[PDB]
């Protein structure tokens, strides 16, 4: 047994195809480390808020929401944070997503009890996932594409950073 | 060391004029780098 | 039956390579007097305190709490800067720490009474990182390492601090040599006093 | 006999209580293993813990950022301390204890947030390096590496 | 190919100055005797032939990298922001100004961090039956009993060879003041 | 203040005692030329009674009328570096010797020879001993309730009066 995506390195012993996205790839461990349950719910949920994040950097260069202009003028990206943290904009957002975390505290202690699978809140309010084979295929492709705006959303703010732009106009101008 | 030698160190002179040579050693250091202290300081 | 560390002694009997660490380095003999289970406990108590206070030094110089209080990037003056409140409240912090975790079997004579308790092993696991069997042996291993490591590293800055009076990075970056007119080392009695 | 430091009472002839419970596995997040009562940890264990943590996490929203709101002839909001509204039946305490007293943050100058640092009483994040290189610097700036330089050629 | 007996091998002394060791063993590739301190008694053989040739491709690599940069041949628009020299020190010097050294320490640090160490960790310890320096990397064929063999051993001289040729151009160019080619 | 006492900052003569004190130094230091470690040692004793003095006037003691400070041990809070400090201090460290060594002593009764560990001491039992002595309230107090600190007057040789 020897790891498929890092083939000089073995196979991550705590790792198996019946997970989501699984390619073989703990090449430093982690997963002996940490319990696997509690890495994979971390996994999902760093891939769904950062889905979120990369699509809003985005929209956020295409349009703004009437009036936001005003109270935010030229800061894009963190800049707005700390003129959106005076006003009360922030600070509503935190207390509504830290009540949703809150039950999923209790979610993410009954996963490691072994009672729920990793990012299952049972949410499929249109229906996507009736048949197996496309449930397992979006299981797979949304492991894809959060992984994938995890990156994005990095190299997005540290463009920022380095040019105060951001994703849409730094294609435009550079 | 022998176990002769170090039985003779944990006789009662020894033990008793190392402990208090040690003993007065640190006062004689404490009042060296903080003399005079009189009070508590406080 | 010699030592590995040093060669051209004899290995200490209650070093049997059995610990973590155990490279049969007692040149003194002092777990032949002092029972190896105590030396342990006091090993890694010292390496744990150290690995943070060497973290600590560093930390503290580059990223602080707010406030006057706490801009004190040279640790040295952190300690007479920081709120004295606080900092007894972190001593007597401790001290209900050291009575709880130890649970009062804390002096030379008392501790280990319970044939179920280990040297260094408090029961702190509060991540259940510990809970694989297989990592066991490395993790024991590199926690005594590091506690080692750091031993020596932290007793390095506060002297180098006490030498250059500078923050530890700081001093790396900004180097000034040791001109030898200051700093000069004994000679209480060479000049008869004063 | 006693090595030292052995640390069994019976070996320094001190009364022992002669009962040694049986130590246990189980964990629990902000708690520590060991014997406990049966049903403790099933009741008090890491489910508690962290819904407790949780609890208290997201009731410090409200808390780190307690005061009367009011607004003026706009919508512009002034927020005041809570000692300000006078409760109207208690004699001669005319201003009450509030939540301002248990989390007294405006007095030490805190500015808590529900993230807990607020603008003012931000972290200080600072830059040791200053500006300059590990090797080959000019100017007021001169590493450990160039001193290691400066001494190889001299 | 291997060559048993006449090179490389076992009994294959290259300085008969100095006896072949019972220490060393006649089964790493490119072994020929040679170990007059008496090294491999102690250490670790794996350990130490992966470090050789680690060491070899490093030395191979920076063969490649001093005769381009001192023949004067360069990617396009590396000279405008570098220096146009090319004694290496200086060039080694203005890139690390320009940070191109720091992104190739960076990613360097960064194969080492998670798979070197555990490459090594694995190889060592005896879990995972990996030759010294492999990492699969063979991409354009050439393969089977010459990569085995033959391949094998000229890597390993080669890279002394590298190593020894690229210790020498340094010290040559520091006292010269002059770069080769 | 306490007792019709001076604060030592304000008396007058605790100042005249400094200025006494300092002039007596300096006659002696009159007699020797700058460099030499006579010259330097009286100015390091000068230096020294100097900052004795400072230290005492900024201390909150209280100088009587002859100028030297003395000491308030009534209890009050304002005066407890004075006594109740420094008691609480040695009451410590006694109740420290006390209880270690009447652990070493109960330990050697338990001996091959009892006599034999009193003017031969064992030192890593001993050492075990004095390190156990910081915790020596609780672990005495302890003592007692459990009754193994009090023998019971019938265990105890007596007199026939
Ligand atoms: C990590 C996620 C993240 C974070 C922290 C922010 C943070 C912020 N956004 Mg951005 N935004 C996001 C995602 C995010 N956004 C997404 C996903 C979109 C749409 C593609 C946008 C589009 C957007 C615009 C157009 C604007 C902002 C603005 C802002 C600021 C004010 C908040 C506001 O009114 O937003 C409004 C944002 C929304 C109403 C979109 C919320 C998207 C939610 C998360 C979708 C969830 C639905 C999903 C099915 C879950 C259902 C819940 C269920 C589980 C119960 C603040 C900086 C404003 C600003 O300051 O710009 C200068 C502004 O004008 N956001
Ligand atoms: C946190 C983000 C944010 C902020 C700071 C504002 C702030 C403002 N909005 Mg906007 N708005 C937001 C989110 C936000 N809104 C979102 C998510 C919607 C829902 C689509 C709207 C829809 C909206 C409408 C429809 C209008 C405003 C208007 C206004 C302004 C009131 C005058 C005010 C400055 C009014 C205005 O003056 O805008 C031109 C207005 O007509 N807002
Ligand atoms: C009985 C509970 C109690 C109470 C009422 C206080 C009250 C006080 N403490 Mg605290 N303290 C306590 C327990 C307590 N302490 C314990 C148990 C410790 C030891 C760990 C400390 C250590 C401590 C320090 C070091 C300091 C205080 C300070 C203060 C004062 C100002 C607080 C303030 O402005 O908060 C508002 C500010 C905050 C909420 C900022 C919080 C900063 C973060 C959370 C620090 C991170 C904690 C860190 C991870 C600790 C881990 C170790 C721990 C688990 C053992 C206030 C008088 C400060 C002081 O005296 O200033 C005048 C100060 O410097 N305390
Ligand atoms: C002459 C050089 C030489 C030789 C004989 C080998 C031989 C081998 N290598 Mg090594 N290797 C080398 C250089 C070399 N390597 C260098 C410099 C690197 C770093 C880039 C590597 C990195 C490397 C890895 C990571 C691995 C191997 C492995 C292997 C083995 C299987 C691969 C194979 O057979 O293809 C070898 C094919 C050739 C040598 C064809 C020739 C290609 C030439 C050398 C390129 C020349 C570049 C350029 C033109 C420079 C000249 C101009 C310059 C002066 C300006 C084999 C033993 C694998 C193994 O089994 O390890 C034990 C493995 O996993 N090699
Ligand atoms: C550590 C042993 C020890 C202990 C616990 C006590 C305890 C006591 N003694 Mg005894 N005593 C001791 C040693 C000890 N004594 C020795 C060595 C001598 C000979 C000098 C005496 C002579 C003595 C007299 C004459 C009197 C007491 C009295 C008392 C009582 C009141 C406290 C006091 O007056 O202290 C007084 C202490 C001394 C006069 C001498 C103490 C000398 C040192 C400081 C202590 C011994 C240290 C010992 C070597 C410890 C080694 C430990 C090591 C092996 C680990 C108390 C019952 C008094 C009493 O009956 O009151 C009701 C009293 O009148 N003691
Ligand atoms: C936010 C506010 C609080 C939110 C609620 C908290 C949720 C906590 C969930 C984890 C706890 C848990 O029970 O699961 C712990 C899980 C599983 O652990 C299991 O928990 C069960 C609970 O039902 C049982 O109690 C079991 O005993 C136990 O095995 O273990 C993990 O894999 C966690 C991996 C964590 C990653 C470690 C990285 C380092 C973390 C930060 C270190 C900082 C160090 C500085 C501190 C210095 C001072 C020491
Ligand atoms: C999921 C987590 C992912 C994390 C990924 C990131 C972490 C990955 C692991 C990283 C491990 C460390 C890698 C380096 C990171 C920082 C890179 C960097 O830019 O560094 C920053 C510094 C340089 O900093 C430079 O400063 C310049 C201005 O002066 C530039 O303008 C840039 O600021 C910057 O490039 O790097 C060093 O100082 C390196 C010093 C040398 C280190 C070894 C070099 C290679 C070995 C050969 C040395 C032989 C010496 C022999 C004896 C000589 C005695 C004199
Ligand atoms: C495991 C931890 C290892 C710790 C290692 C210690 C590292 C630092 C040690 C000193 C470094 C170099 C010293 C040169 C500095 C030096 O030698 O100065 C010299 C000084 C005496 O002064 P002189 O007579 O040399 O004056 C000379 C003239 O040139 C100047 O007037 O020697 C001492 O006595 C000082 C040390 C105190 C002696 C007592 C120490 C306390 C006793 C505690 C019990 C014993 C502990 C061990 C005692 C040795
Ligand atoms: C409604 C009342 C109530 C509240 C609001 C509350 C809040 C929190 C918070 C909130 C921030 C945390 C973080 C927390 C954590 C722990 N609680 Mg919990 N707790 C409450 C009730 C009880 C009882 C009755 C017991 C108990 C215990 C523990 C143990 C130790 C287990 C161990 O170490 O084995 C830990 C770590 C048991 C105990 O031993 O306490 C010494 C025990 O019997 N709790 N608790
Ligand atoms: C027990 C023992 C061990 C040990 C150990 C050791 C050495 C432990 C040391 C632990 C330490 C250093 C704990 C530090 C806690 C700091 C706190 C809580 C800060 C609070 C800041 C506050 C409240 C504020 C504020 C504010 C004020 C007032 C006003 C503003 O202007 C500024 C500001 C906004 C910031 C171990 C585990 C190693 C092993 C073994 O088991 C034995
Ligand atoms: C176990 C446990 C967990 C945990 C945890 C924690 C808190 C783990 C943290 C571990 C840490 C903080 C380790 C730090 C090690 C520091 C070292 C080795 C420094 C050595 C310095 C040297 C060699 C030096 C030096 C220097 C000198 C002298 C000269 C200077 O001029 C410069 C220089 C800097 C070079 C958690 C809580 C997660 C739960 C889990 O369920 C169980």
């Amino acid at each position: 047994a020897m790891s498929e995506s890092v083939p000089f390195l073995k196979k991550p012993e705590a790792l198996d195809s019946s997970m989501a996205g699984y390619a073989g790839f703990d090449p430093l461990g982690l997963s002996s480390i940490a319990d696997i349950k509690f890495l994979q719910e971390s996994e999902i949920k760093h891939c769904r808020i950062a889905m979120l994040a990369a699509a809003g950097s985005i929209a956020q260069d295409i349009f703004t929401f009437p009036g936001v202009s005003k109270v935010v003028g030229t800061a894009k990206m963190t800049g707005v944070h700390d003129v959106l943290v005076k006003q009360g904009a922030m600070g509503q957002i935190l207390l509504w997503t830290s009540f949703l975390e809150v039950f999923g505290t209790i979610a993410l202690l009954e996963t490691l009890d072994g009672k729920r699978a990793p990012g299952d809140f049972k949410f499929d309010p249109l229906g996507f996932s009736k048949n197996a084979e496309t449930a397992k295929r979006y299981q797979l492709s949304e492991i894809k594409n959060g992984r994938l705006a995890m990156l994005a959303t990095g190299g997005m703010v540290h463009g920022y950073f380095i040019t105060g732009k951001g994703p849409l106009e730094l294609l435009t101008n550079f | 060391m022998d176990s002769n030698f170090l039985k003779y160190l944990s006789t009662a002179p020894v033990l008793f004029t190392v402990w208090l040579s040690f003993t007065a050693s640190f006062i004689i250091e404490a009042n060296r780098f903080f003399p005079d202290m009189l009070y508590f300081p406080m | 039956a010699k030592s590995k560390a040093v060669p051209f002694l004899s290995q200490p009997e209650a070093l049997d390579g059995s610990m973590a660490g155990d490279v049969g380095f007692d040149p003194f003999g002092i777990s032949s007097v002092i029972d190896i289970k105590w030396l342990r406990e006091s090993e890694l108590k010292h390496g744990r305190i150290c690995m943070l206070a060497a973290t600590g030094c560093l930390v503290q110089e580059v990223v602080h709490l707010p406030g006057p209080a706490f801009s004190q990037k040279m640790a040295l003056n952190a300690w007479a800067a920081a709120p004295r409140g606080g900092m007894i409240s972190i001593l007597v912090a401790i001290g209900l720490i050291e009575m709880i975790s130890n649970r009062f079997a804390l002096t030379a004579t008392d501790m280990f009474a319970n044939p179920n308790r280990v040297p260094g092993d408090l029961g702190f696991d509060p991540l259940s990182l510990g809970a694989n069997p297989a990592n066991r042996a490395r993790f024991e291993l590199s926690e005594v390492i590091h506690g080692r490591a750091a031993m020596m590293g932290f007793s390095g800055m506060v002297h180098q601090m006490i030498v250059s009076k500078q923050a530890p990075i700081e001093q790396l970056m900004h180097f000034k040599a040791v001109d030898s007119s200051l700093m000069k080392l004994g000679g209480a009695a060479g000049n008869l006093g004063y | 006999d006693t090595t030292g430091f052995s640390g069994v009472p019976s070996q320094f002839a001190r009364p022992e209580s002669g009962v040694y419970p049986a130590e246990p596995t189980e964990q629990t997040f902000l708690g520590m293993r060991g014997p406990r009562a049966p049903g403790h940890r099933e009741n008090f264990g890491g489910k508690h813990t962290a819904t407790m943590l949780a609890i208290a996490a997201l009731l410090w929203q409200p808390v780190s950022e307690a005061g009367m709101y009011r607004m003026g002839a706009d919508g512009a909001l002034t927020k005041s301390s809570f000692s300000n509204m006078e409760v109207p039946g208690f004699g001669n305490m005319k201003k009450a204890p509030t939540i301002e007293s248990l989390f007294p943050f405006a007095k030490n100058g805190f500015d808590a947030s529900p993230a807990l640092f607020g603008k003012g009483s931000m972290i200080v994040v600072e830059d040791p390096r200053d500006g300059c290189g590990a090797y080959a610097n000019s100017g007021a700036c001169h590493t450990f590496l160039d001193e290691i330089g400066d001494a190889l050629k001299k | 190919l291997w060559n048993e007996g006449k090179i490389q091998g076992k009994g294959v002394s290259v300085i008969p100055l100095f006896p072949r060791p019972a220490s060393l063993d006649g089964t790493f590739p490119g072994d020929q005797g040679f170990d007059p301190f008496g090294f491999s008694s102690w250490v670790n053989m794996k350990f130490v032939a992966e470090a050789e040739i680690k060491h070899c491709r490093l030395a191979m690599l920076a063969f490649a990298g001093i005769m381009v940069e001192s023949a004067g041949i360069s990617f396009p628009g590396a000279t405008s922001v570098l220096g146009s020299s090319k004694n290496i020190f200086e060039i080694h010097d203005k890139a690390v100004a320009s940070g191109a050294m720091g992104q190739i320490l960076l990613w360097v640090s960064f194969f080492e961090v998670v798979a070197g160490v555990p490459a090594m960790n694995e190889m060592l310890n005896g879990e995972s039956s990996r030759i010294p320096g492999y990492y699969a990397f063979d991409p354009l064929g050439q393969g089977k009993g010459d990569k085995m063999g033959r391949m094998q051993l000229s890597e390993i001289q080669n890279g002394r060879l590298a190593m020894l040729a690229v210790s020498g151009i340094v010290h040559h160019t520091l006292i010269t003041g002059k770069g080769p080619l | 203040d306490v007792a019709g006492l001076t604060p030592c900052g304000e008396s007058k003569e605790f100042a005249r005692r400094l200025d006494g004190s300092v002039k007596k130094l300096q006659t002696r230091l009159s007699k020797y030329e700058a460099g030499t470690p006579p010259a330097l040692a009286l100015q390091k004793q000068i230096d020294k009674t100097k900052n004795r003095f400072d230290r005492y006037g900024k201390a909150g003691l209280l100088c009587g009328t002859d100028g030297l400070p003395h000491l308030i041990t009534d209890g009050r809070w304002t005066h407890s570096g004075e006594f109740v400090i420094p008691g609480l201090l040695f009451l410590y460290v006694a109740g420290w010797i006390g209880w270690v060594g009447r652990s070493y002593v109960l330990f050697a009764r338990t001996a091959d020879k009892p006599t034999e560990k009193e003017i031969i001491i064992d030192v890593p039992v001993a050492l075990s001993f004095v390190s156990t002595g910081f915790i020596w309230p609780f672990s005495a107090f302890k003592e007692f309730t459990s009754g193994n600190l009090i023998v019971p007057a019938d265990e105890i040789t007596v007199s026939p009066r």
